[PDB]
């Protein structure tokens, strides 16, 4: 006899390697600010990431209904080393995102401070305009105070979707 | 018969090798998904290219002396036994891997009398827990020159290369030849500087305890085989009073094991079938075999109680497990003692049993009834956190690798903390292939 030629060290994948965990840090009336840590746990294979980035997607529609506009929105952040954040840009209808992108940070699963880096940005409408995040498609499940992976903020590799999807209605 | 699945192991065991490659790999090719590319500026301190070649135990270190002796092992096997590696289809994927390691030793000779020994620093490497592809630390390159030689490292990957000339002479002939031009340079250049003063970053890790004449020796041996060159035949006689014997007398020494310190007792079997004439070499394996299987002259090897002939706390049934492989080798010499060959062979089935599960558990990974699931390895494990805890449980399954195994009474602990028990390593798998091919010759073939 011989042994089963199948035989391989091909494994399932049990889990998510690369993800973004989000929360609301701070809030208001006119704004919102997200606490977002992006992860990379690599294991199948293991490997460094140094050109990740990530959108967080918002529906403006409450603000066009007001008599606004996208370039009324002003992100902002005292809390981003190694993340260039974007201003909004469009997507599709009312949807817009802002691009956090870590390119030139590696990110990997060697220590506590390596597989996981933390980034804090905040979207803002003019005072006494109303910011409604409710929504907002990279909101659901979030909460304040707390982290969670979210499948609502796709990560995307050298700009290659790898974790997550965007919002595809009513369309896919 | 037999009691165990010896080609299942023997396919495992040979595996185990591809899970401990560095450098650059072909990920369409591979027979796992959990190893990418890594090591990819190895040499370039030197500004050399010496990427690729084994890790060599759990952690990320090169270090060449257990790597060749490793490659020379897992050549051997195939040397004796190749057509049990083609009925158990196992054949090109021995050969595969011991190209892997022969193709960096040849990167790491790039001029006749030049030879780097190890990438990697020691203290370095294990300061760190998580795996091979994101390492964060600088790995220098060390060599061994005229200036400051390395006889025992040069010359054990001599015979690797001499051994891989040979096996592969049919199914590659442009890289058999290759193998044995620099088989023979390096043979020269550790031959006629005789010294190990260069070789040092291996210090605490490999360092050369018996000297190199045993390797000078082994090299030389495997040479004839290769060239038919009847100088090296007498080259290797020519250091027979240098090896070593028991302390105290003129016996050609025989108390321990062929391991990657140690080539002298692979060399007498090896002598004594080529020479054939009842004399010297003769005599010496067989006072060896003796020793651990019935006893010679009163004497015998500690067994444990479920039947382990155990040399050593570290690495027990890697010495048991590569000198079973000895037993196998002896067994099949026409010109041999047959009552001896007859204990022996029955010996090296019991080692082989014992580490497959006879005790009721296995030690080979991803093998058999309860076989250890926390080996220490870092890219098995696949730590994020730099922390052999987290995660709790290894993210892969090392199939193949044979552990450290137990204590002289049959203790054992599956903990990846637990050293004695838990250590994996190339030279541990290297003999261990071996008897898996003449196991899987006689029980597994029909
Ligand atoms: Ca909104
Ligand atoms: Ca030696
Ligand atoms: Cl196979
Ligand atoms: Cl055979
Ligand atoms: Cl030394």
């Amino acid at each position: 006899g011989s042994p089963d030629p199948k035989f391989n060290g091909i494994e399932e994948v049990p889990e998510d390697e690369i993800f973004v965990e989000a929360g609301v840090n701070a809030s208001g009336n006119n704004f919102i600010e997200i606490k977002a840590i992006v992860n990379n746990k690599s294991g199948w294979p293991a490997r460094v990431c140094e050109n990740l980035s990530f959108r967080y997607f918002i529906n403006i529609e409450e603000i066009v209904n007001a008599g606004k506009s996208a370039s009324d929105l002003q992100v902002s952040s005292s809390y981003n080393q190694g993340a260039k954040l974007s201003d909004v840009k469009h997507y599709k209808d009312n949807i817009y995102y802002v691009e956090v992108d870590l390119s030139g940070t590696k990110i990997y699963p060697g220590g506590q401070s390596a597989y996981k880096k933390e980034v804090q940005f905040r979207i803002s409408a003019p005072e006494g305009t109303v910011f409604n995040p409710e929504n907002d498609y990279s909101y659901q499940g979030l909460s304040a105070g707390t982290v969670v992976k979210s499948e609502y903020i796709p990560v995307y590799d050298a700009g290659v979707l790898v974790f997550g999807r965007e919002p595809l209605e009513h369309h896919h | 018969t037999g009691a165990f699945n010896y080609g299942e192991a023997l396919q495992k065991a040979i595996f185990f090798y591809e899970c401990q490659r560095s450098g650059k790999l072909d990920s369409s090719t591979l027979r796992l998904n959990w190893r990418g590319d890594s090591g990819l500026d190895d040499g370039k301190d030197a500004g050399i290219d010496l990427t690729g070649g084994w890790y060599d135990a759990g952690d990320h270190v090169k270090f060449n002396l257990p790597m060749s002796y490793s490659a020379a092992m897992l050549g051997w096997a195939v040397y004796e036994y190749e057509d049990a590696f083609k009925q158990s289809g196992q054949y090109n994927h021995i050969l595969n891997n011991i190209k892997w390691a022969c193709d960096y030793f040849i990167k790491c000779h790039p001029e006749k009398d030049v030879y780097y020994y190890q990438v990697g620093d020691g203290h370095a490497d294990h300061a760190w827990w998580g795996p091979a592809e994101v390492m964060p630390m600088e790995r220098p390159s060390y060599k061994v020159d005229r200036s400051s030689p390395g006889s025992t490292v040069v010359a054990e990957t001599s015979a690797a290369l001499a051994i891989a000339s040979i096996i592969f002479k049919k199914v590659d002939g442009e890289y058999s030849k290759e193998c044995l031009k620099h088989a023979k340079e390096l043979f020269e250049f550790a031959d006629t500087t005789k010294s190990d003063d260069g070789y040092t970053a291996a210090n605490g890790f490999y360092n050369s305890w018996s000297g190199f004449y045993d390797e000078l020796s082994w090299a030389a041996v495997w040479l004839y085989l290769a060239t038919n060159d009847s100088s090296y035949l007498d080259k290797a006689e020519s250091y027979s009073d240098k090896w070593g014997y028991e302390p105290q007398t003129n016996i050609p020494k025989y108390k321990w094991a062929q391991c990657w310190d140690d080539v002298t007792y692979g060399t007498y079997l090896l002598l004594a079938r080529i020479k054939n004439d009842n004399g010297k070499y003769k005599e010496a394996i067989e006072r060896h075999l003796d020793w651990w299987t019935t006893g010679y002259n009163g004497e015998r090897i500690t067994y444990t109680p479920k039947g382990l002939a155990w040399l050593d706390q570290w690495g027990s049934l890697r010495y048991a497990t590569t000198t079973a492989f000895l037993a196998c080798v002896y067994s099949d010499w026409e010109n041999g003692d047959k009552e001896k060959a007859k204990t022996y062979l029955e010996f090296a089935r019991s080692q082989a049993d014992y580490a497959l599960g006879s005790t009721g558990r296995s030690f080979v990974v991803g093998f058999g009834e309860n076989p250890p699931k926390r080996p220490h390895h870092r890219t098995a494990h696949g730590s994020w956190a730099d922390s052999q805890m987290e995660p709790p449980e290894h993210r892969h399954v090392l199939y193949g690798a044979l552990v450290g195994g137990p204590d002289s009474t049959d203790n054992y602990t599956d903990d990846i903390s637990n050293y004695t028990c838990n250590e994996v390593a190339c030279d541990y798998n290297a003999g261990f292939v071996g008897l898996l091919a003449k196991m899987y010759k006689l029980y597994g073939e029909l």
